[PDB]
């Protein structure tokens, strides 16, 4: 019959000495079984229990994408000093913080932004001197030098285009998978992503003639999004997918009006918080420290494909002896720092793989950390 | 570019009568002319603009007609302050154009 | 309440630029077309140029190498600037509204006009 | 189950041209059937004209067949009359280069309606860059060809009828009535409009770029709060009233805070009959409809592509898997929920992409469907489900899958982006399907099997 067994079960590091012991990244441990073996017979479930234990100092890597249609003109002018006053705030979250800076409009062409030459040259009116229309720009990559972000945020130029929604999902693909141009590190990666109107997204571009769809792949030259006018904009399955696979937590904050809407947008994307921006970028501080609070206090568990005739389910027993089960089961909340949570994770297979050693990976959402499990069929 | 000629420099009448007064276009404007009233005193006031819609204050008496290239405005019953100049202008291109002008004095 | 107002100096002399001013009420200028129009002594009305609702500004052919149009949003003050000239004197000019983008219409609302004498 | 999978015909067009963008029947009597395949990015003859679009005529028969294009328009792009007079020199009123004619193309009896949603024209007031979009007319077998721009109107701008994109979609009623959705209308709110090919002759005088033809049905402008609808993404003609003028059906992939919604437009005059909605935020729900029969009731039911769908596998993998809902139609009116629902299993494939009837493809005595996946099987170079019709409504499992009988290029073939059945081509019983593969500038021709 089937059988269990542990390779690997590094204990948590607590650090309880105190702040004398500090630790890399990697040294960090949150996750207590790190790979398991289960030996399983045809209809026969098997389960083991999944230690979780939030850290205390983990580093933090944020990436601010903001829209520039002339609208945000005034937010722009708060976010110039966003440079020192977040990394102030956030000194007293995480030891190691890191900030970057993005802009984006909309794609540049026909039915979007007014051809003409004359407005090509400058979309908005002549006393708003605005600048060209771009679909993606990246100013600044991931850095700990807050004067650098408050200069070159302060040296951005605003522009503007025609319909309403905003082109920012191009940006956040863009952002998503460009990795090593942008910085990301192996830490919490926090994609602020501010905005004061609708988002295109997959299925707009046949009205330009734009029919090819989203690649997902990296098309950064100079630091601008070359490929606007060939690719199509993601669909937000698409976006789901990249994010999920990169680790990156996404904050909406916009204002007031499109609440509804981002609400939604994020119900459907996982590990994502919203939150109500003013008319011009004020409170962008303590929305950026309670999503991260909201976001950090959570824990969302993925598994990988599994073969046809394998099974999963997850049973969660939180703080408080709140529990849960099905989709809800593979979720805990609440997490402070220091806290600890299990998981009941049991598998099933339900025929004969062909006798083949085959494994999977589960891994709370938002860390590189993984849960090894090998597979093998009593046949 | 349109050149608009309108055709009675001046116009006689009387209270209560009823007169025409003619604009031409030198090309094909499908119905975009407009009519305006200048007394003397006053800023010009459009009357009726795409041939024969009346603008919202105009009074019933006023009515246009007209296509292609030959306008005209018709007024029903002379009231006292109906008379002064009347002006007929092409919308359909740029730049704007103008008829030279009707004055309507009193018989 | 729309209304357009006109002012600028009552005479002048052959060499200075004459300067008008058209203040407008009841609406934005960047929602309108402001035109210049000029009649002269005896003769009908002649279009002289327009300053688009978008900020930029066409002339008449004629006279494009003599005008020049600008604007004051803040002040809802449209300005027209021109050289002078003798043979132009007892000329009188207007400003009008258009629209242009959206529900396009013919001129529909004029100023009272201004006569600007040359000595 | 019995159409010709092992040896269809296969036309193919100038590469690059996007050929077979767009799939029609044409049969101006006398049974000279052809087909008509759309090719938006063709290179043409008319001067001064880069990647005008073109339309191909591709009579059926005689073993091979060849494609030729269809002069609609010989002229380049018209110069604003002004221009020829001013010193500046002259200027082109209207913007023919990139202009995608032949996006979509319908036929009825002997008329052919190829539209170019993508035309632009510069008003001949202030110099804007609207793309109204602009559709030509051909009547009488090509006796007469007449231009048609709805949208080329005295709303000059986005706020206006600028850039409505007329002929983004359009249709033939079984009477010959034009339809045509523009998505643009009214910052985006969208429109549809339609006259009758009388009324268009009637009305038809070239000189005049904006000209208004009496008698045109359109929708009304609306509040703000629906701009960005894009209300005639897709246009479909069915009954869905007790009277014999058949009713548009009109999609609205955004309409209801990005949660598409569908509208039945009554076909008398154009209001409101019938509203539904879909069922998640961005799944496109709208971006293609049909209208037919599928369970031999004799009332015309309704079918919504939602391409973009997400469902989680039983593991607990979000993936994108389009979703079709299907809508029959009852005597007393047609119910806001749907009756079935179908799903696809490719990941990216967009299966609600589109939608064809198929007629009574077996000749059953119930009317089915075909549904195509641009970017399903496991090349990705698409594919195309046929469901069968039955008593109780469309059949949950497809009786045929067709898929390309080429190998997989360096770029996706979108195989099955566009469909058109319902008719024969060989003069047998049985109706054909023709597939458009517009990736590899190829079409392809099925023929139903007795
Ligand atoms: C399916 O779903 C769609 C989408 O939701 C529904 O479509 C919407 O339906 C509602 C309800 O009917 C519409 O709102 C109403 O619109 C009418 C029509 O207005 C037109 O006619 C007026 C004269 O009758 C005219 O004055 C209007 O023009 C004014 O307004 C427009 C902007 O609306 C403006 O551009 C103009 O300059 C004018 O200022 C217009 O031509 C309207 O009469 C209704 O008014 C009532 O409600 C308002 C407040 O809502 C109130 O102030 C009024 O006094 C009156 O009580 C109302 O606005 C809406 O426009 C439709 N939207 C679209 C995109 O079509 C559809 O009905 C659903 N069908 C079914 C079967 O469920
Ligand atoms: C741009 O500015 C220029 C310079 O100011 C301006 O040109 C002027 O145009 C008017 C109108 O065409 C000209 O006035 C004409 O003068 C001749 C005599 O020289 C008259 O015969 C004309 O009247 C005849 O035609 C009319 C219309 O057909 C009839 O109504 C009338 O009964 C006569 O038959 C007319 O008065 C003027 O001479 C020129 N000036 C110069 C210097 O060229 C031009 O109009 C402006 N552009 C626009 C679009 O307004
Ligand atoms: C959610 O799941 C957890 C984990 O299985 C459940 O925890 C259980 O809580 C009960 C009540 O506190 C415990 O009962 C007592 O436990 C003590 C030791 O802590 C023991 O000495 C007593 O004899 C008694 O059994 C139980 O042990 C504990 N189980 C575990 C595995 O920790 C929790 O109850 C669940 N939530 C709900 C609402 O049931
Ligand atoms: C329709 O016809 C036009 C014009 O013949 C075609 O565009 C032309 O395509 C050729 C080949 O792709 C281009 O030549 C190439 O240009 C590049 C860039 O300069 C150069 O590196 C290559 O060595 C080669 O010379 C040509 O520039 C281009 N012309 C224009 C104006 O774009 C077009 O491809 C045709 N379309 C279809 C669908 O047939
Ligand atoms: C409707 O219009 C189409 C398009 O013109 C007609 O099809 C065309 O008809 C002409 C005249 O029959 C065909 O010309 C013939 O071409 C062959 C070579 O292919 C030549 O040997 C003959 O001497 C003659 O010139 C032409 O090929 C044909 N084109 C296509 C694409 O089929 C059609 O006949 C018209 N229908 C009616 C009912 O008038
Ligand atoms: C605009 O779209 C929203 C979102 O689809 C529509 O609201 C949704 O309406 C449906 C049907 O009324 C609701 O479904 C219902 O859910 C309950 C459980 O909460 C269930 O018991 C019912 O059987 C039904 O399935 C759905 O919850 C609701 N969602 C939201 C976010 O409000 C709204 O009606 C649409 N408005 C228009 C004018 O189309
Ligand atoms: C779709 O639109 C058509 C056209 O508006 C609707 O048909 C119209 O229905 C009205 C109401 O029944 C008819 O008015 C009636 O006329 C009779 C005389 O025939 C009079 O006695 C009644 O008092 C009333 O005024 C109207 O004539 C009729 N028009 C046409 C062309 O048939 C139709 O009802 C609409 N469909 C739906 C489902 O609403
Ligand atoms: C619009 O803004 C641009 C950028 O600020 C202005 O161009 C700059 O002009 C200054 C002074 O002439 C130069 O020192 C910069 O090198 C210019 N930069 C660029 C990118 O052009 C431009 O003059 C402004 N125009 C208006 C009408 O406001
Ligand atoms: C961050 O984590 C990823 C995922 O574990 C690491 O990806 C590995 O990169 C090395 C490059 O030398 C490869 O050899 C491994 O095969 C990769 N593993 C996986 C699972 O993708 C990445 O190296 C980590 N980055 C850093 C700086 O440690
Ligand atoms: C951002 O918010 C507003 C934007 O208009 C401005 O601050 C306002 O300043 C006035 C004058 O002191 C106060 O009466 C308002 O209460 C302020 N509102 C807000 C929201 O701050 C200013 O542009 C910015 N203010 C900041 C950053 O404090
Ligand atoms: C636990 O989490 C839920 C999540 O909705 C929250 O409402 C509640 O306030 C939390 N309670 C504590 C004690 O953290
Ligand atoms: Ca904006
Ligand atoms: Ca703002
Ligand atoms: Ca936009
Ligand atoms: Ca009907
Ligand atoms: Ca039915
Ligand atoms: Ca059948
Ligand atoms: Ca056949």
């Amino acid at each position: 019959r089937g059988s269990k067994d542990i390779k690997k079960n590094k204990n948590v590091t607590n650090r309880s000495k105190g702040t004398a012991e500090k630790l890399k990244p990697e040294d960090i441990t949150q996750i207590q079984p790190q790979q398991l073996v289960l030996r399983l017979r045809s209809g026969e479930p098997q389960t083991f229990t999944l230690k979780f234990k939030r850290a205390e100092d983990y580093p933090i890597d944020l990436y601010y994408l903001m829209d520039l249609s002339y609208s945000m003109k005034d937010d722009l002018e708060n976010v110039k000093s966003l440079g020192t006053d977040l990394m102030n705030e956030m000194r007293r979250i995480t030891s190691d913080f890191r900030i970057g800076f993005g802009s984006f409009v909309e794609k540049t062409v026909m039915p979007y932004i007014s051809t003409t030459p004359a407005k090509l040259r400058n979309p908005c009116t002549s006393e708003q001197n605005c600048t060209s229309p771009f679909s993606y720009k990246n100013v600044l990559s991931l850095t700990n030098k807050g004067e650098v972000f408050n200069e070159l945020v302060g040296k951005q130029r605003i522009s503007g285009n025609l319909d309403s929604p905003e082109g920012g999902f191009d940006a956040i693909m863009q952002v998503a998978v460009c990795g090593s141009l942008i910085g990301w590190r192996n830490v919490t990666r926090l994609l602020v992503f501010s905005t004061d109107a609708g988002f295109h997204f997959a299925g707009d571009g046949k009205l330009g003639g734009i029919v090819l769809p989203n690649d997902g792949q990296c098309h950064l030259e100079n630091n601008m999004y070359t490929m606007s006018h060939y690719y199509d904009y993601p669909s937000i399955a698409h976006l789901v997918q990249k994010l999920s696979e990169n680790n990156i937590q996404t904050i909406f904050a916009v204002t007031e009006e499109f609440q509804p809407v981002y609400k939604e947008l994020k119900n459907l994307i996982p590990k994502s918080a919203v939150g109500t921006l003013s008319a011009n970028s004020s409170n962008v501080i303590q929305l950026i420290i309670d999503a991260y609070n909201s976001l950090s206090s959570e824990v969302i568990l993925e598994n990988g494909k599994l073969s046809e005739g394998v099974t999963i389910s997850y049973k969660s027993y939180c703080k408080n002896g709140v529990n849960g089960t099905g989709e809800n089961g593979r979720k805990c909340s609440n997490i402070s720092i220091g806290d600890e949570v299990q998981f009941e994770i049991s598998i099933t297979s339900n025929k004969c793989p062909k006798k083949d050693s085959d494994s999977f990976k589960i891994r709370p959402l938002g860390f590189t950390e993984e849960v090894e499990v090998i597979l093998q069929y009593i046949c | 570019d349109v050149q608009m000629t309108q055709s009675p420099s001046n116009l006689a009448a009387s209270p209560g009568e009823s007169v025409s007064i003619n604009c031409k276009a030198s090309k094909r404007i499908s119905k975009y002319l407009a009519w305006y009233q200048q007394k003397p005193g006053k800023a010009n006031k459009l009357l009726i603009y795409s041939g024969s819609t009346l603008q919202s204050g105009t009074p019933s008496r006023f009515s246009g007609s007209g296509s292609g290239t030959d306008f005209t405005l018709t007024i029903r019953n002379l009231e006292p302050e109906d008379f002064g100049l009347y002006y007929c202008q092409q919308h359909k291109e740029y730049p704007p154009t103008f008829g030279a002008g009707t004055k309507l004095e009193l018989k | 309440d729309v209304q357009l107002m006109e002012s600028g100096p009552g005479l002048v002399q052959p060499s200075e630029t004459l300067s008008l001013t058209c203040t407008v009420s009841g609406f934005s200028l960047t929602s309108y077309n402001v035109h210049w129009v000029r009649q002269p002594p005896g003769k009908g009305l002649e279009w002289m140029g327009v300053m688009w609702s978008g900020g930029s500004t066409d002339y008449n052919s004629t006279l494009k190498s003599r005008l020049s149009i600008s604007r004051d949003t803040s002040q809802n003050q449209v300005f027209l600037k021109m050289n002078s000239l003798q043979s132009e004197d007892t000329t009188t000019y207007y400003c009008a509204r258009d629209r242009t983008m959206g529900m396009t219409t013919p001129f529909d609302y004029w100023g009272q006009g201004v006569m600007v004498t040359v000595s | 189950f019995n159409l010709d999978a092992e040896a269809p015909a296969v036309l193919s067009g100038p590469p690059g041209s996007f050929f077979g963008f767009s799939v029609e029947f044409y049969r101006p009597g006398t049974d000279g059937v052809s087909v008509l395949v759309g090719a938006p990015k063709a290179n043409t003859s008319q001067p001064g004209v880069l990647q005008g679009g073109a339309v191909y005529l591709c009579p059926w028969g005689a073993s091979p067949t060849q494609c030729t294009p269809i002069e609609f328009d010989s002229k380049g792009s018209r110069l604003l009359e002004s221009s020829l007079s001013s010193s500046e020199g002259e200027e082109p009123v209207e913007y023919k280069s990139l202009q995608w004619f032949g996006a979509t193309v319908r036929a009825h009896g002997s008329s052919i309606l190829a539209c170019a949603p993508l035309y632009s024209w510069r008003t001949e007031k202030e110099p804007l860059s609207d793309p109204v979009g602009t559709c030509y007319l051909s009547t009488d077998n090509f006796t007469r060809i007449l231009e048609y721009a709805p949208c080329r109107s005295d709303f000059s701008w986005a706020a206006g009828q600028g850039y409505c994109q007329g002929g983004f979609s359009a249709e033939f009623t079984k009477t010959g009535r034009v339809v045509l959705g523009g998505p643009g209308s009214y910052f985006w709110q969208g429109q549809i409009l339609s006259a009758t090919q009388e009324q268009i002759a009637e009305s038809y005088y070239p000189e005049y770029l904006i000209n208004l033809v009496q008698g045109q049905l359109q929708t009304r402008q609306a509040s703000s709060i629906y701009d960005d609808s894009y209300l005639g993404y897709s246009v479909a003609v069915g009954e869905f009233s007790g009277d014999d003028t058949e009713d548009f059906v009109a999609g609205v992939p955004k309409g209801n805070l990005t949660y598409g919604y569908v509208t039945i437009l009554n076909g008398s005059d154009i209001r409101s009959l019938y509203n539904f909605s879909g069922e998640q935020m961005a799944s496109y729900f709208g971006y293609a409809v049909a209208a037919t029969d599928v369970n031999g009731d004799g009332l015309d039911d309704l079918l919504v592509g939602a391409p973009l769908l997400m469902d989680r596998t039983p593991d607990g993998r979000p993936q994108e898997v389009g979703r079709v809902y299907v809508y029959l139609q009852h005597p007393a009116g047609i119910e806001p929920t749907p009756t079935l629902t179908l799903t696809g299993h490719d990941e990216f494939g967009r299966f609600g992409s589109s939608l064809t009837p198929l007629g009574d493809l077996d000749q059953d005595g119930y009317n089915d469907v075909a549904i195509g996946a641009p970017f399903g099987g496991e090349t990705q170079q698409g594919v195309v489900f046929v469901f069968p019709g039955g008593p109780g409504g469309l059949g949950s499992k497809p009786s045929q899958v067709l898929q390309p009988l080429w190998a997989a290029s360096h770029t996706p073939d979108f195989f099955g982006s566009a469909l058109r059945g319902g008719r024969d081509l060989d003069g047998n019983g049985y109706p054909d399907l023709i597939v458009g593969s517009f990736g590899v500038d190829k079409a392809v021709v099925y023929r139903g099997r007795p």
